């Protein structure tokens, strides 16, 4: 019995499930700050489901086989272009960062649909109130137009007030003279190429813009590198937080409920990323479109909805 | 809002038209107006921003303005006959003013300024509601009364709504608009009729219903406003491609689909009572519906406008809509005309 | 040649408040 | 190609109505549809006129 | 498995199929039953 | 004639006149004050035309 | 600029199948469409249809009605009637105003 | 006719269901095994016409149009299907279907005994024919050219739907045989003048009347090849079809609300031909030919002779299979360089031997070459003109003039002269593309030793 109102009145509520844990955690930080392994620690210690960052592919792998898609049905950008031609007029670059706000959209409301279902916390590594940080690297750095700005505020301003923000949210401060150093310590090729300028305006809007703004809602916890190398000791933070401040307070069994309606609905999730406003930068031909949509469609499993797919091994299509 | 909200006031919404019908005293007709006036303003208000409001402001003035004039009808009429209905004898002008209100009540123009404006204001299910479940009441209150009504306010107004339903959606990108005036113009067909064949106007009632409910399901599945968000139903939901252009034609009269009928048989009976000249503009205006409909079937089914880098997205993800009234009510509002002898009578 | 489809300068016609 | 789109697609709007215009085209329109009325009605009239007073000779005249 | 999130019509809905072929079976025997109990009654009430 | 005249008198007239009727009596301020103030011309109107003819 | 398809280029039909009929792409559907047009369209339709028409007969009357001609027009030479009368309702049965 | 019409509605079903790599075999097998049904039409040995039901009937009038369509489907399956090679499956079975429902409405056009039965089905082949030209059009202009198709149409088709309305609320009955048999005659006041007008409009539209003709051209110009010789070979004969039909019950205003018509025919015709002397483009040279010829129908039906009608006759179908032949042929060079310019390839006889045969026999077909029947529909309809009243051998003298112009002219530009050499993508006419053109042309060369079945109901 799918989730809807008559699920609700049956019995199916959230506020049941919710325990101390039943949070949204974030894990904020730079480029090579240790994202990875904290977020994946925070998450084991305190029984939550961790959340990879979303990436070019993180809506590839949540449907269909769980296979990553070839680039031209996965957003048709690439990171590793953009960090060796940032400024190509082709619009990568802002189509790629068009593309990662949608999929880390998508993340969110996976996330929240798991924590308003099951009560399970989740802890994501950035999300949606910190990939703006991202773009107005970009734009400091030359990037992407002005346009391509105003393009993402709107995109923003019509997805992210439906959402209730994270709990609690962790950065992790490392200067950028280390994080260069990480990156070169790394290993990719492409990724070395990044101006410090870049990282610096990155780590710029994450002190002067996010925190400000997430402190007004969220518990913020900051930590230079040598407090977050152990990830127990921030966990022992999270244990003792009260979270006394943003929506979470004045939400009810009926605010959830149409909440949820809104997470479990992937195409009313991303419905306002697709608004017909014309940029160069993401608008795609009929020709082309047509091409990729058709090409798609005859995949191993996505040419039917899933369950009706004979070639998969799909079985009772003349009952379903 | 929790269930116990939604019980009580969809019950109301459903109440009103049912008690306006059944009614044999004018009063309680009245009463029934007055429910689902008050009801359908928590719903066309419940998303609060500043459009919706100002949308259920203009319709809550709009229909309690209204709602006086035909409750002065009701009254007068009882000072003059001493009963709570209207008779043969009801005074001339006791009954004309109660057609403008409700006309006022319906939409039809003049009096229609206020119906593209308060569908725009309001999400799309609610739009379905007020175009459609709406007009029964004020409908079923005329047809009640149609061997008093004066035929030369009622042929004045149902050309005013054709002619302006015309020109008001030729001019449109706003789909809730171009459904606003397609409902004005259609109200003209089955206003016209109503004096000489109160079946008609119920023939013409069905078919528009069963036209614009599944229109708004169509929309209401990727919440699509324009006419460029509707153009993006080829990347999208391109199954929906063959009975949105059928339907949007068949709501344009062409035949041989069933929105041809209502207008077919309006004609013919309005001309077995030498209505020559009204009926000859009457069609000659429904001409403008097909166009700028045609031109809403030229952005959608009959070329691919440009789309956007993130519809891949949603192509990888699952719908659950439409349901199964959307493909019942998309056939029967197309291929009936082979039925015609089974609606009419 | 190739069927023409609409470019981005025919939509924006389409991307007023009036036609 | 600009040849032939210079004397199909962009004819018209290239086009200022002017008196000059104006008469050329009602004269090019009407003026030999009118000529040619009175040619046949004319025509038409002296022959039904004929019929009327038998003076016409359709002597083996049987397919029309 | 082939889809990571398991479909939601991953198997019939066994209540759904058996109710609407029952529905259908009986819609018929009903209306074929109607059918014969009015040509009986147009026959009988009309002297064939 | 044909590019020109013919275009001009029957599909370009056509097309020009109903684009300005829709252009009239679609451009309406969105103030319920100048509605009712032409739903009151309506009502004097139909008052009149009954008037009239008593 | 905006995201587009290149325009396809001219391919020649010919290269690679060089007995291409202009049917389809691939060679056996191809000649089994052109054999059914060729059937189909010449040796069924055009054959046996104008065969048909060829002994359609009596067309219209166009054969019976000079059989009968001859008939009437040996019968009235014989019996001293005219080839052709000029009315041809009886004027007895015409019952005309006054 | 439920013979010819319930096989046509089972090639709908045979498209969907057939193979990927079967519908264009399948459905073009199966279509002219439906057009050879079609001929026990003509098993008409007696001189009354064969009434099937209440719904149909055939006459020598809708006989001839109802085989020219079930044989047009066929061919116009050919045409299509190299342009659409690049089309997806479901684009290919919905351009065939789109296809199949004009020839399943056009048959019942022609064979609908009642004619508010025949309005309908005369306005629903707007839907397929819209879909097509917009749909599978090439150009922007595709566009502009299915308004003007739409409601050039509709416009007229309004006033004609509130007449025949008007004449069932008095006659009782709009079938085509009662209204034969007790038409009373119309008095002359100026209510009957707008009838005749307005039963009289919608088909002079759809001819098209000079004046009224921008559609065509647009229509033509912009249209996928298959719609250009439905459109040219059938869909003009709707209105021809319709004035012939409801001019029974319009007597006797055609002897003076016809002259405007008579006019504008006649001069139109001038204006038309002399157009195709200066077009440059080679569609919408074929395109203005059409207007011209169908000026001389127009003409002829309105004066109501039996020379006159069995003339028109004649010309609807020489027309209908000699502009659909030209229309194919163009198209062939076309496919080829992708430009309509009739100057831009030129020599081609040098390359194309065959298929400049076959370009010499059209445009001969086309200019009225005795004795084929192009020729006997011009020259019957010229002798009803003369005896209408002899000045008209003035006009008629003079568009025959032009019309050997600019079908000869049409051949030596583009047929001869030296070769446009730079054109190296010019393929060896297909097997498909000659095949097409025998098509058309055995029919128009059969047609011509029996003429006897096209003489329509007056010969
Ligand atoms: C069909 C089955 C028959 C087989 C046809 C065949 O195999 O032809 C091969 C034959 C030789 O092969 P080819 O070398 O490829 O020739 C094509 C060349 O490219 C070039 O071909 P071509 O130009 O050498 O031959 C085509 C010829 C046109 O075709 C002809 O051969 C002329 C036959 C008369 C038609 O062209 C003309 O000369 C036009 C003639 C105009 C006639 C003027 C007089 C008309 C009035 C008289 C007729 C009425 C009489 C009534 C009595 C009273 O070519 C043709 O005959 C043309 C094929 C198309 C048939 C034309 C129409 C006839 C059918
Ligand atoms: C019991 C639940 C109410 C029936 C219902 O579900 O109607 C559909 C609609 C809610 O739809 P949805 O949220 O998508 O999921 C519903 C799952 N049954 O439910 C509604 O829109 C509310 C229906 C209220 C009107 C019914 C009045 C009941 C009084 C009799
Ligand atoms: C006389 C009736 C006139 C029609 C009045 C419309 C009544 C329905 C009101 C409405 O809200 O329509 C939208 C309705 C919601 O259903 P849905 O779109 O699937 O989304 C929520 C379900 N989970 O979607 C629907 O189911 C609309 C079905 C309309 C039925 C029309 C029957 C005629
Ligand atoms: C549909 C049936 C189609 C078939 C009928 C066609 C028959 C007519 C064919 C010949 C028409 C000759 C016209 C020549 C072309 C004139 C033209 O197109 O110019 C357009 C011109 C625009 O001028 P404008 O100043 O903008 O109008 C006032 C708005 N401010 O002018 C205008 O558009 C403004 C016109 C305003 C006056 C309109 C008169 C209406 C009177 C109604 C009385 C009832
Ligand atoms: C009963 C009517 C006749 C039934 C038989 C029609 C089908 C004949 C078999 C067939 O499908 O033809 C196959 C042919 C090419 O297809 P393929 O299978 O690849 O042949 C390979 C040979 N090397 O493709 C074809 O030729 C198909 C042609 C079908 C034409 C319809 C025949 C209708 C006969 C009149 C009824
Ligand atoms: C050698 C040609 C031949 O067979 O000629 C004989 C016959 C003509 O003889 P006939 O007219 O009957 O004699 C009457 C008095 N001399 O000629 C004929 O009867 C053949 C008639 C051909 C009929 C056409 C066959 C169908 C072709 C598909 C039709 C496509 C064209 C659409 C127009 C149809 C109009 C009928
Ligand atoms: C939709 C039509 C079909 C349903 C028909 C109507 C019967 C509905 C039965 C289910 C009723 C559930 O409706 C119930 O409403 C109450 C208020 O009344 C809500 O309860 C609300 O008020 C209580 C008061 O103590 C507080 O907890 C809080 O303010 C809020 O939760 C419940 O959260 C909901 O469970
Ligand atoms: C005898 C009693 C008769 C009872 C009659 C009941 C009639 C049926 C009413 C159906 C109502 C449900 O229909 C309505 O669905 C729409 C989606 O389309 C939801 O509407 C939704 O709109 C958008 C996206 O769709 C969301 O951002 C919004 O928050 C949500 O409200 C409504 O929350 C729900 O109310
Ligand atoms: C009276 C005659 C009957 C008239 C019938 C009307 C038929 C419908 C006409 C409107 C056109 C339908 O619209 C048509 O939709 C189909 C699929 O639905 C689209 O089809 C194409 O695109 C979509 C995705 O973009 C793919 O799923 C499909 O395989 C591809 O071929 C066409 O691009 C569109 O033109
Ligand atoms: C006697 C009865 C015959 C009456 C026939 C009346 C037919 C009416 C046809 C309606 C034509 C509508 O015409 C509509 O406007 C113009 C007409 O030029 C076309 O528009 C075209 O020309 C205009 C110039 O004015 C340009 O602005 C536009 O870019 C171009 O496409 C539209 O694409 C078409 O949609
Ligand atoms: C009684 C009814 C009989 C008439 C039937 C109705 C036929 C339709 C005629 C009215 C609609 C045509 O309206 C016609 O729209 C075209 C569309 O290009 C407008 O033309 C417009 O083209 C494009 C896009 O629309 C704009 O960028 C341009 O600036 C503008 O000129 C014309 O200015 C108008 O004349
Ligand atoms: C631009 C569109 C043009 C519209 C064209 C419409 C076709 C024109 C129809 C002819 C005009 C109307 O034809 C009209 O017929 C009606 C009855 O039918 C008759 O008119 C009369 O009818 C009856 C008597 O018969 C009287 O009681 C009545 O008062 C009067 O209307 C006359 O015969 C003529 O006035
Ligand atoms: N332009 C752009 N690049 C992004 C965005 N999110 C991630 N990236 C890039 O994708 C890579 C993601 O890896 P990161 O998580 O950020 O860094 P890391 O190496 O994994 O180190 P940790 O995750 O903290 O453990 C980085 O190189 C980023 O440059 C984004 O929103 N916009
Ligand atoms: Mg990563």
């Amino acid at each position: 019995l799918r989730y809807g109102l008559l699920a609700a009145i049956l019995g199916d509520k959230t506020t049941k499930k919710l325990h101390e844990y039943s949070r949204v955690i974030t894990v904020d930080g730079n480029i090579c700050s240790g994202k990875n392994k904290l977020a994946k620690e925070i998450a084991q210690q305190l029984g939550m489901k961790h959340y990879p960052e979303a990436g070019i592919q993180y809506s590839s792998t949540t449907t269909g086989d769980g296979r990553p898609l070839d680039i031209e049905f996965s957003g048709s950008c690439s990171l590793e272009k953009f960090y060796d031609d940032p400024k190509s007029n082709d619009g990568n670059s802002y189509r790629l960062q068009s593309w990662l706000y949608a999929s880390r959209l998508l993340q969110y409301a996976d996330a929240l649909e798991h924590l308003l279902s099951t009560g399970q916390g989740v802890v994501l590594e950035r999300s949606i109130y910190s990939d703006f940080v991202f773009l107005e690297a970009m734009y400091n750095q030359g990037y992407i137009r002005k346009q391509c700005v105003d393009h993402y505020n709107e995109i923003k301003r019509l997805t992210l007030p439906e959402y209730l923000p994270p709990h609690a949210v962790i950065y992790i401060d490392v200067p950028v003279p280390e994080v260069q150093s990480r990156i070169q310590k790394k290993g990719d090729p492409h990724e070395m190429k990044v101006t410090s300028a870049y990282l610096q305006d990155i780590e710029n809007a994450y002190k002067k813009t996010f925190l400000p703004k997430m402190s007004e809602m969220c518990e913020v916890l900051v930590y230079d590198s040598w407090e977050a190398e152990d990830p127990t000791k921030v966990v022992e933070d999270i244990e003792y937080l009260k979270y006394n401040k943003g929506p979470w307070l004045k939400q009810d069994d009926w605010t959830f409920h149409y909440l949820r309606m809104l997470v479990q609905d992937k195409t009313e999730v991303l419905n306002y990323t697709t608004i017909p406003v014309y940029l160069p930068e993401i608008t795609i031909g009929a020709h082309q479109g047509s091409r990729i949509y058709n090409s798609f469609r005859e995949l191993p499993g996505r040419k039917y909805a899933p369950g009706y797919n004979a070639e998969v091994g799909d079985k009772w299509i003349w009952l379903k | 809002m929790n269930p116990i909200t939604l019980a009580i006031i969809y019950f109301t919404i459903f109440l009103g038209p049912v008690i306006t019908m059944s009614s044999t005293n004018l009063m309680l007709m009245w009463v029934g107006l007055e429910f689902s006036l008050l009801a359908i303003i928590p719903m066309l208000i419940n998303k609060k921003n500043p459009r919706s409001t100002e949308a259920a402001t203009k319709y809550f003035v709009t229909q309690a303005t209204a709602s006086m004039i035909i409750l002065l009808a009701i009254v007068l009429n009882y000072k003059q006959l001493g009963t709570w209905m209207f008779q043969q004898q009801t005074n001339g002008l006791i009954l004309n003013m109660t057609l403008m209100a409700l006309s006022m009540k319906l939409g039809l123009a003049p009096f229609h300024f206020w119906l593209p404006e308060v569908t725009q204001g309001i999400p799309l299910h609610m739009g379905l509601i007020l175009l459609t479940w709406q007009k029964i009441a004020p409908l079923s209150i005329l047809i009640q009364i149609y061997p008093l009504l004066n035929s030369t306010i009622i042929l004045m107004l149902a050309i005013t709504s054709i002619f302006m339903g015309a020109w008001g959606g030729l001019n449109q990108t706003q789909m809730r608009k171009i459904m606003a005036y397609s409902s004005i113009a259609h109200m003209g067909w089955m206003l016209a009729i109503l004096p000489y064949n109160p079946s008609l106007t119920l023939l013409n009632l069905m078919i528009y219903i069963i036209l614009t409910a599944p229109m708004f399901m169509a929309l209401m599945l990727n919440n699509s406003m324009t006419i460029n968000s509707i153009s993006l139903l080829w990347n999208k939901t391109p199954a929906m491609l063959t009975m949105i252009s059928l339907m949007l034609l068949s709501l344009g009269g062409l035949p041989p689909l069933t929105g041809f009928l209502p207008k077919w048989i309006i004609i013919t009976e309005l001309m077995k009572n030498n209505c020559l000249i009204m009926a000859t503009l009457m069609a000659m205006m429904a001409l403008l519906n097909l166009f700028f409909y045609t031109r809403l079937i030229y952005s959608t089914s009959l070329t691919m406008f440009p789309t956007n880098n993130n519809s891949k997205m949603m192509t990888h993800q699952t719908k659950t809509k439409p349901n199964l009234m959307f493909s019942t009510l998309a056939i029967m509002s197309t291929m009936t005309l082979p039925l015609a002898p089974q609606l009419i009578t | 040649a190739r069927q023409w489809q609409p470019d981005i300068e025919w939509a924006e016609q389409f991307s007023g408040a009036v036609m | 190609i600009r040849w032939t789109y210079a004397r199909s697609a962009n004819i018209y709007p290239n086009f200022r109505p002017t008196p000059k215009n104006s008469l050329l085209g009602a004269v090019a329109g009407f003026g030999p549809l009118i000529f040619w009325y009175y040619v046949f009605k004319t025509d038409r009239d002296r022959k039904e006129r004929l019929i009327q007073e038998g003076k016409l000779d359709r002597k083996f005249n049987i397919s029309y | 498995k082939f889809y990571v999130r398991e479909p939601v019509n991953a198997k019939p809905n066994w209540l759904a199929v058996g109710l609407s072929v029952g529905a259908s079976v009986f819609m018929w025997i009903y209306l074929i039953q109607t059918h014969n109990e009015d040509v009986l009654e147009y026959k009988r009430r009309n002297g064939l | 004639l044909d590019l020109i005249w013919l275009e001009k008198t029957i599909p370009k007239s056509t097309s020009t006149l109903h684009t300005n009727m829709t252009t009239l009596t679609t451009n309406q301020k969105g103030l319920i004050k100048l509605y009712f103030m032409s739903f009151l011309i309506n009502i004097i109107l139909i008052i009149i035309l009954y008037s009239i003819n008593l | 600029q905006w995201q587009e398809d290149p325009e396809p280029e001219d391919e020649n039909v010919y290269a690679k199948n060089p007995d291409f009929h202009g049917y389809d792409s691939d060679p056996v559907v191809d000649v089994w469409n052109m054999r059914a047009v060729f059937f189909f369209g010449f040796s069924i339709v055009l054959v046996f249809g104008t065969t048909f028409v060829a002994y359609v007969p009596d067309y219209r009357m166009q054969e019976w009605a000079r059989r009968e001609a001859e008939r009437l027009v040996k019968y009235r030479e014989v019996n001293g009637l005219p080839i052709m009368e000029s009315n041809y309702f009886d004027p007895s049965k015409i019952q005309l105003p006054e | 006719m439920l013979k010819i019409i319930l096989p046509s509605l089972m090639l709908l079903p045979l498209t969907w269901l057939s193979s990927p790599k079967k519908t264009w075999t399948n459905v073009t097998s199966y279509s002219f095994l439906i057009s050879l049904t079609s001929l026990t039409l003509l098993w008409q040995t007696d001189e009354n016409y064969k009434n099937f039901s209440n719904m149909f009937s055939s006459d020598p009038l809708s006989t001839p149009l109802i085989i020219l369509t079930a044989w047009l489907l066929p061919l116009m399956l050919m045409a299509s299907q190299n342009h659409l090679k690049k089309d997806n499956n479901v684009l290919q079975k919905l351009y065939i279907s789109m296809l199949i429902s004009l020839q399943i409405l056009l048959i019942m056009t022609f064979s609908a005994t009642e004619l508010i039965m025949f309005y309908i089905l005369f306005e629903a082949t707007l839907i397929p024919t819209l879909i097509i030209i917009t749909r599978w059009g090439n150009q922007t202009e595709r566009l502009n050219a299915g308004i003007y198709f739409l409601f050039y149409t509709l416009i007229g088709s309004i006033p004609l739907l509130i007449a025949l309305i008007l004449i069932q609320n008095h006659v009782g009955t709009l079938n085509l045989m009662i209204l034969s048999f007790t038409t009373h005659t119309l008095d002359a006041s100026w209510s009957n003048n707008l009838l005749w007008l307005a039963c009289m409009m919608a088909f002079l539209i759809k001819m098209p009347l000079y004046g009224v003709h921008l559609w065509l051209p647009k229509a033509h110009v912009e249209a996928p090849i298959a719609g250009s010789m439905i459109l040219a070979a059938i869909l003009l004969k709707l209105g021809s079809y319709g004035m012939i039909r409801i001019s029974i019950i319009l007597d006797p205003l055609t002897k003076y609300m016809a002259y405007p018509f008579i006019l504008l025919s006649l001069w139109g015709m001038i204006m038309t031909s002399s157009i195709c002397l200066r077009q440059t483009d080679l569609k919408s040279l074929i395109a203005y030919s059409s207007v011209s010829h169908m000026a001389l129908v127009i003409a002829s039906i309105m004066i109501q002779t039996p020379w006159s009608f069995m003339g028109a006759t004649m010309l609807m179908i020489a027309h209908g299979l000699t502009s659909s032949l030209l229309f194919c042929l163009a198209n062939s060079n076309y496919e080829r360089i992708h430009s309509r310019t009739m100057i831009m390839a030129r020599g081609l006889q040098m390359v194309f031997p065959l298929m400049a045969t076959w370009w010499l026999m059209a445009s001969l077909a086309n200019l009225a070459l005795p004795p084929s029947i192009n020729l006997m529909g011009e020259l019957f309809i010229t002798m009803s003109l003369f005896s209408w009243s002899n000045f008209t051998i003035i006009l008629m003298g003079i568009n025959i003039i032009i019309t050997g112009m600019y079908s000869m002219y049409m051949i030596i530009t583009t047929q001869r002269g030296k070769l446009t050499n730079h054109m190296i993508n010019l393929q060896p006419s297909h097997t498909r593309e000659l095949t097409l053109m025998a098509l058309h042309m055995i029919p128009l060369i059969l047609l011509t030793t029996s003429p006897k079945l096209i003489t329509g109901l007056t010969m």
